[PDB]
RNA sequence: ACCGCAAAAGGCUCAUUAUAUCAGUUAUGGUUCCUUAGAUCGUUACUUGGAUAACUGUGGUAAUUCUAGAGCUAAU
RNA sequence: GAACUCUAGAUAACAUGCAGAUCGUAUGGUCUUGUACCGACGACAGAUCUUUCAAAUGUCUGCCCUAUCAACUUUUGAUGGUA
RNA sequence: UAGUCGAUAGAAUAAUGUAGGUAAGGGAAGUCGGCAAAUUAGAUCCGUAACUUCGGGAUAAGGAUUGGCUCUGAAGAUUGA
RNA sequence: UUAGUGACGCGCAUGAAUGGAUUAACGAGAUUCCUACUGUCCCUAUCUACUAUCUAGCGAAACCACAGCCAAGGGAACGGG
RNA sequence: AUGUCGGCUCUUCCUAUCAUUGUGAAGCAAAAUUCACCAAGCGUUGGAUUGUUCACCCAUGCAAGGGAACGUGAGCUGGGU
RNA sequence: GAACCCGCAGGUACGGACCAAUGGCACAAUACUUGUUCGAGCGAACAGUGGUAUGACGCUACGUCCGUUGGAUUAUGCCUG
RNA sequence: GUAACAGGCAAGGUGUUGUAAGUGGUUGAGCAGCUGCCAUACUGCGAUCCACUGAAGCUUAUCCUUUGCUUGAUGAUUCGA
């Protein structure tokens, strides 16, 4: 038997202890006890009823435990290598510092000059022939 | 219940079944994101911390973060939310949805382990169920390798060799380094500026 | 047996245990006042000594 | 699969509906117009950044479908 | 029909979009060859303006029978002014 | 204000009374019979039939609203500038 | 629905100022249906004040052949004897 | 001067037993009902109408048996008479 | 077509308990509210319990809990004779 | 039995009601009345709100409890084998 919460006064409803009303629609309202039942049957605003935990939260009475929970998560879990080049090989490319990287760059650019000049020249050679 | 517990640090996931009510009970009234100590869960999981990542119940409308009800609730949901990826533009649907907090109605918990305890469970720890694929784009190869604009990819891009099996001389696929500072696009920059000034 | 209704028959028993009362009923002018009195008495003692 | 565009109607029927609809007659200094056609942008990263689908794997409810969770990766 | 805010501006202030980190065709000029500088077409954006496909409302005039329906609209816009 | 407080009193405050009330849920099943009891009631506003001797029926029926506080308007008298 | 109402009316034993019929308005009048309502009831319960009760004081009466346990029997055919 | 009838309320018994118990009959195959027995221990009702017992209907329950103290007006009601 | 005993669960009608829950009552308790009075205020008094909302110790419902087991032997089926 | 006491409180638990008085706040639709050598306002009134205040009051007489307080502890008659 499950301890429920009074949907107007917030008070815990220990086994049987009072009454639960289920509307036609059906919206289940749970009452600890008659005083609650009768006040809300009489159509009182729980927000103007200082006997509810509901008003007390709004009205800043008591709280403490609920207010302590909320703040701080950044989260950065991993590098993502496996398949492309079996882990070690991606780790090797990953590590090789800037100075060596600039070398690889510049060497490739130097090789590329010759092919660009060659094709420009070759097209310049080809054009006279017709 | 059933725990789909993942050690996602090796990218792994395995399935375990908790028969015992007391062990099961630990999860009760814990919410998504909340930290559980696994020593009460099991003798195998001593010093394992469990984060509730997810869950799916019996009668399994999927756990949606923060609707808090232990039971189920009907929600009108919108692009692009949790329990809502809609095929069609401005589509709004009303679903039953199960809510966030572990209760005895739960078929499958989805658990990410925060911490490796004292003891290696084999299928999670030992075997690597991998870290899928290398970045491809010049830009994301940039920060993984920490290449910052001086130090360019070309041959740093992941070259995997795949045989097509039968009846094949095994080939390697480069693949396409998008937005390399490929000269063609550079010259289109020059052209756009060209049209503005000339006009 | 799974539960006993330990709540006040005196008449309409909200709360089973005095510990359950403290959980729902927030910082009443009550126990805290007694503590406040004690601290005051200590400050008085400390003044007299100096 | 993302993205963009179509799906606002073809089609059907004529119920409500009698100055209403609507035809002819017209107005918009009372307004909106994608599109297409044509023209227009010289007031310290130049090609950067990271997250997700498709994907991969694991799942949920008896179900269409709806999607949960984990790990990638693109952009007009 | 003009003291139109008209297609547009000056003076005084405003907020906040635009100005491509696109793509495909095809590459040239010129090397100090940086992989430099600068360059055509139209696809899709794009902002102002027109045009085009449109559109919503508004003018004039017209509809069957019925008085065994003669007064009707204004409870709460009815009909007009002003904002 | 004027006049009373005398209706023999005290303690208990039983039943049954008398006189005054209340009662879930159902709501006249009660009874000879709605008897007793209850609902209803003032005011202002809206709405208002059968039938009719046109006067009524009428407070028909059926509905709305009412405190307190704080403002505002309207509604008079008299000479004077 | 031995009720009522509208009909039918050879109406035992209706009926025309011996007034007959119809009827608005009116009635602490007779009667019937529905509703609202309620402790009228199902089905009972509780409460107020004053009593009943007990006590201080004060204090009758009705009635009374003799008076007062039943059953059957006989008997003026129903006995407290 | 022996407080009419019914209805309300309340009593105990009786059977010539409808139901229930245990039984015997059946042209009782089952189901069902009918007959009869020991048996009154235990049921035998809620309403519409009537003042009505009686009656007549409606509804349920396996079943809605019948009688005695013309019961019962310092108990009621006073409805019929 | 045996709702048939073994066996099982519930309810009915009756009776007796019990008030924890649930429901009912009002402490003239507490609050609110009207009219009046106490200079106003607080807090009360008066409206023969002022009204209204809630309402405990307590009582009590429609609430819930509890209601045994054999012999003798009838009816009757039977032994032996 | 100056103590296992008993009783009256106050205290505490437990209830009930629902946020007291007083004080502070332009909380507050607003309003009066005086206006500067210049900003401008303030002084009172104002249902209600908020803070002190889940408070104050009430609590069982037929609550529970008490190394707390104080107090009581000091009458009559009659009876045998």
């Amino acid at each position: 038997m499950k301890i429920g919460l009074c949907a107007f006064s917030g008070y815990k409803i220990y086994p049987g202890h009072g009454k639960t009303m289920v509307k036609i629609d059906g919206k289940s309202f749970t009452f600890l006890d008659k005083k609650c039942e009768r006040s809300y049957l009489m159509k009182r605003n729980p927000r103007k009823v200082t006997w509810t935990v509901l008003y007390r939260r709004k009205h800043r009475k008591g709280i403490e435990e609920e207010a302590s929970k909320k703040r701080t998560r950044r989260t950065q879990k991993f590098q993502r290598a496996i398949v492309g080049a079996s882990l070690a090989e991606i780790l090797a490319k990953r590590n090789m510092k800037p100075e060596v990287r600039k070398a690889q760059r510049d060497q490739a650019i130097k090789v590329a000059k010759e092919q660009k000049r060659a094709v420009k020249a070759a097209k310049k050679a080809a054009a006279p022939a017709p | 219940m059933k725990l789909n517990v993942s050690y996602p640090a090796t990218g792994c996931q395995k399935l375990f079944e908790v028969v015992d009510e007391h062990k099961l009970r630990v999860f009760y009234e814990k919410r998504m994101g909340q930290v559980v100590e696994a020593d009460i869960l099991g003798d195998e999981w001593k010093g394992y911390q469990l984060r509730i990542a997810g869950g799916n119940d019996k009668q399994g409308f999927p756990m949606k973060q923060g609707v808090l009800t232990h039971g189920r609730v009907r929600l009108l949901l919108k692009k692009g939310h949790s329990c809502y990826r809609p095929r069609r533009t401005g589509e709004r649907k009303r679903k039953s949805v199960r809510g966030c907090i572990v209760d005895a109605n739960m078929s499958v918990l989805a658990l990410v382990v925060l911490k490796k305890g004292e003891k290696d469970i084999p299928g999670l720890t030992d075997t690597t169920i991998p870290r899928r694929l290398g970045p491809k784009r010049a830009s994301k190869i940039r920060k993984l390798y920490n290449l910052s604009k001086e130090d360019d990819v070309r041959r740093f891009v992941v070259r995997r060799p795949l045989p097509a099996k039968d009846n094949k001389k095994a080939t390697s696929k480069a693949p396409k380094i998008q937005r390399l500072i490929t000269p063609v696009v550079l010259q289109r920059k020059h052209r756009r500026i060209a049209l503005k000034k000339k006009r | 047996l799974k539960f006993i209704d330990t709540s006040s028959k005196m008449g309409h028993g909200r709360f089973q245990t005095p510990a359950d009362k403290l959980a729902f009923m927030g910082p009443l002018k009550k126990d805290r006042l007694k503590e406040e009195a004690a601290a005051t008495t200590a400050a008085a003692a400390a003044a007299t000594t100096t």
